[PDB]
RNA sequence: UACGGCCGCAAGGUUAAAACUCAAAUGAAUUGACGGGGGCCCGCACAAGCGGUGGAGCAUGUGGUUUAAUUCGAUGCAACGCGAAGAACCUUACCUGGUCUUGACAUCCACGGAAGUUUUCAGAGAUGAGAAUGUGCCUUCGGGAACCGUGAGACAGGUGCUGCAUGGCUGUCGUCAGCUCGUGUUGUGAAAUGUUGGGUUAAGUCCCGCAACGAGCGCAACCCUUAUCCUUUGUUGCCAGCGGUCCGGCCGGGAACUCAAAGGAGACUGCCAGUGAUAAACUGGAGGAAGGUGGGGAUGACGUCAAGUCAUCAUGGCCCUUACGACCAGGGCUACACACGUGCUACAAUGGCGCAUACAAAGAGAAGCGACCUCGCGAGAGCAAGCGGACCUCAUAAAGUGCGUCGUAGUCCGGAUUGGAGUCUGCAACUCGACUCCAUGAAGUCGGAAUCGCUAGUAAUCGUGGAUCAGAAUGCCACGGUG
RNA sequence: GCCCGGAUAGCUCAGUCGGUAGAGCAGGGGAUUGAAAAUCCCCGUGUCCUUGGUUCGAUUCCGAGUCCGGGCACCA
């Protein structure tokens, strides 16, 4: 290890937190824990809704929710479906009139999580590393942008000896503040190992 | 530099001179050494102002010099100014604990006199 | 302050309180084992320890939950 | 290491005004606890009067006289043994060091207190005494004394 | 080389094999590593000084040695006040003994039984053998759900082994200036060039040059924080004016000022001069509160050490399973007959001691911080307000300065040790705690060989707070005074 | 068998007019080293071979013994 996280280290500048909000130690306790627990779930029923991130406004006993997803019809549900699910599910797991505002993520090639998630959706999916890694995600080049770093872990393909990729396009100076990437992770628990990846998306400058 | 207030024990070592201390002994002066870290092997000059005056710390939990004696003269006194016959025996200058005052008790009763 | 897991005691004085409790109270247990632990149960209790020359009374407290019954018990005279 | 500004400079005593005075004080200064330095010093150094009768004021830099060598060694990793190569000793330091001497061996001295143990010291220092005077001639019998290097 | 021949005075020469053995031996050239090779550089590396460690007593850890156990790990700079920001039980993983084998922790099934509370005895306890008290609801009166019992098994369980099976995470060269790529060109090729050279900078920073032209990870700059002023708002903060004083900004009042804290201006070699090829840059200078990345943080390239961690967690494989699983009690991790590293306090009048007294910062706090007041010599206890916070509390700084003293002795130094008796935490402090009082008052009179840190608010010294935490800090993190 | 000598630290040795004995090495604890050495610092638990005697007192002095070492055992 010798990095700095390239989105906590901007959390100041450039970059907004994924769940702003006021509380005191008394309830701060408990309160970024049920954020875990709803933000956890609302993953699991939803995985292949191609969620983004998922921000958690917080006035008054009444927290927003927002799930950002490039696939927000899907998210949406039979006209009512998953939403209500949603909404409802978001009961004694917060204890108040929790609310629910989907957002819709323009170019799913640009934002990390996605270039993420995906990639290694892909390796699940028996598919060679450097083809999805390097092609797969070029994408995030086309649609624009200006710089992607990617990375996967080791143990890609038949290998005891683990092994760290690079392929990276334009320029990603995750050395200046001013800069703002879009970093973000990803697993996949294959066969043997969990090959990881990092998302590296350069979008623009200041 | 003198810890508990006067005289100053140096080039000797520690416990050693510790007990120095009109209050501590072989074993209590060298009881205090331990969870203070300081060695004994070690002359108070060695040391340092987070060495030396670091006994100058767990001394104050015993009592010591002058007050000390007066302490023990009063306390002793309580239980002498009542007729006991140790105290009776207390202020003659005689054996309190059990020795034979009827003879050889030259540093008890004190010098001759013929 | 020496036992980790398995706060131990010395059996002999431990089938005695279970058998004073039993039928109530009573006088003193004779003990030689001090190297055992006060005991909770033995709470207001009497017990005696073979300081070398003869016994001691013991009557256990509220607080005297894990520590070693010979603490109670001095051994040398002095003074 | 390459590095090259100027000296710090000093505030001078807490009278006379003097940096030759100051760096004094300084040198003395122990534990930080500046304020004994002077109230150690600055009294010894007037006590002089019980010791003359005067405008003491001079006698510092006179006592110094007799303290303030000209020469030094300076062994030099060289000719594959260690030179020894005697220099002088430029006025900046020639100052400073005499009071190292003047303090640093006042303290061994073993009198009353440091106080007067320092006094007595200036006195013997003009009129030649103590290690103070002896480290000087102590040390010239190296430099100018051995020339064959220098 | 042997043997044979020939030559020789003799050294020995000349001619010249085999057995057996290996999968190579070898030549030049390339990349790099290294050199007790050379040139040029930077870093508290050295030199210049300031203070230390090495001796001393005590703290802490480690190797030893021991132990029933002294739980496992960390071991050149990168190990040792390290995982532990906190070992009396617990923790715990270790030892001893008692005890439990679908099991302490998860689900599935069978049949039962409310959960719950008070409870008696046997026991160190783990537990077992009994007395009650207890019946909530889905009611389609089969069945049920949470939970409890016990029976069977798939299993559950492992701080067990491999960190040369791994993920994740970390230290290190090193904040070092380095590490590469595309294309083009060069050699048969590994490979080179670029990226070298000349200046220059903190720097592969920049400016020229040049078979290279450009690009990426880096360096710089964005982030914080500190240094000036401005806009704005004015409680618990402020008091310049005016006024009223139960003299305290206490009370009207006042948004000025300190401060608070959201947003702004300011520093760029921008301007002046000289050097340099009339370039980069350097050297000074003006203006400013602040110069030449303002000070300090944060930020750690490509990779190296099969470096560290399966013991936080996760996990391949291997292991154990009526037991390297699990419960209780006590004991151990604080043992010693030595050593090594990191610390605190001294060895003293640049001081102690009495009295007096002035100055700061950043911080914590509902099983909390705790006032005032009362008791006690004191630790602390009783009673009980305030603050859940610029309102109150922990907190009413130390150095310092005034006076006086003691006068260089082992002291009026320094406190180790021990005894006497006491407090507070907590079932409980023998083992093994913090502190108070009284008495005891040692070594030590500045420390070889050798060695460490430190370039400015620095080293040096002086206090203040906090994490862990019921209660064991001289350790760690952090703040300000003097300098 | 005879005469002369030795027996002292783990090894090889030095030493004493009679009272408490050492050196080089090995050994051990520190150090320095990445680690070993080499080097630096600090460290002797010797019943002075046995057994008799002199003596207040024996490693030392006297007698003897074992062991080792040197020499000798010849005419026949």
């Amino acid at each position: 290890g010798q990095k700095v996280h390239p989105n906590g280290i901007r959390l100041g500048i450039v970059k907004p937190w994924n769940s702003t909000w006021f509380a005191n130690t008394k309830e701060f306790a408990d309160n970024l824990d049920s954020d875990f627990k709803v933000r956890q779930y609302l993953t699991k029923e939803l995985a292949k809704a191609s969620v983004s991130r998922i921000v958690i406004e917080r006035p008054a006993k009444s927290i927003r929710v927002t799930i950002h997803t490039a696939r927000p019809g899907i998210v949406i549900g039979k006209k009512g479906e998953d939403v209500e699910k949603l909404r409802k599910v978001v009961a004694d797991i917060a204890g108040v009139p929790a609310q629910i505002n989907i957002a819709e993520v323009r170019k799913p090639e640009l934002d990390a999580k996605l270039v993420a998630d995906s990639i290694t959706s892909q390796l699940e999916r028996r598919v060679m590393f450097r083809r999805a890694m390097k092609r797969a995600v070029q994408n995030a080049m086309r649609l624009g942008a200006k710089g992607i770093k990617v990375e996967v872990s080791g143990r890609l393909g038949g290998a005891e000896i683990a092994r760290t990729e690079w392929y990276r396009e334009g320029r990603v100076p995750l050395h200046t503040l001013r800069a703002d990437i879009d970093y973000n992770t990803s697993e996949a628990h294959t066969t043997y190992g969990v090959i990881g990846v990092k998302v590296w998306i350069f979008k623009g400058e200041i | 530099a003198r810890i508990a207030g006067i005289n100053i024990p140096d080039h000797k070592h520690a416990v050693i001179a510790l007990t120095s201390i009109y209050g501590v002994g072989k074993t209590r002066s060298k009881a205090i050494l331990a969870a203070a870290g300081i060695a004994e092997d070690v002359k108070i000059s060695e040391l340092s102002e987070g060495q030396i005056d670091t006994l100058r710390d767990e001394v104050a939990k015993f009592v010591v010099e002058g007050d000390l004696r007066r302490e023990i003269s009063m306390s002793i006194k309580r239980l002498m100014d009542l007729g006991c016959y140790r105290g009776l025996r207390h202020r003659r200058g005689l054996p309190v604990r059990g020795q034979r005052t009827k003879t050889n008790a030259r540093t008890r009763k004190g010098p001759r006199k013929p | 302050r020496s036992l980790k897991k398995g706060p131990f005691i010395d059996l002999h004085l431990l089938k005695k309180v279970e058998k004073a409790v039993e039928s109530g109270d009573k006088k003193p247990l004779r003990t030689w084992s001090r190297r055992s632990t006060i005991f909770p149960n033995m709470i207001g209790l009497t017990i005696a320890v073979h300081n070398g020359r003869q016994h001691v009374p013991v009557f256990v407290t509220d607080e005297m939950v894990g520590h070693k019954l010979g603490e109670f018990a001095p051994t040398r005279t002095y003074r | 290491r390459r590095r090259v500004i100027g000296q710090r400079k000093i505030l001078p005593d807490p009278k006379f005004g003097s940096e030759l005075l100051a760096k004094f004080v300084n040198i003395l200064m122990v534990d930080g606890k500046k304020s004994t330095a002077e109230s150690i010093v600055y009294s010894a150094l007037e006590t002089l009067a019980q010791r003359s009768g005067k405008s003491e004021l001079e006698a510092f830099e006179v006592a110094l006289e007799n303290v303030r060598p000209t020469v030094e060694v300076k062994s030099r990793r060289v000719g594959g043994s260690t030179y020894q190569v005697p220099v002088e000793v430029r006025p900046v330091r020639r100052n400073a060091l005499a009071m190292r001497w003047i303090v640093e061996a006042a303290r061994k001295r073993g009198d009353k207190s440091m106080a007067l143990r320092l006094a007595n010291e200036l006195s013997d220092a003009a009129e030649n005494k103590g290690t103070a005077v002896k480290k000087r001639e102590d040390v010239h019998r190296m430099a100018e004394a051995n020339k064959a290097f220098a």
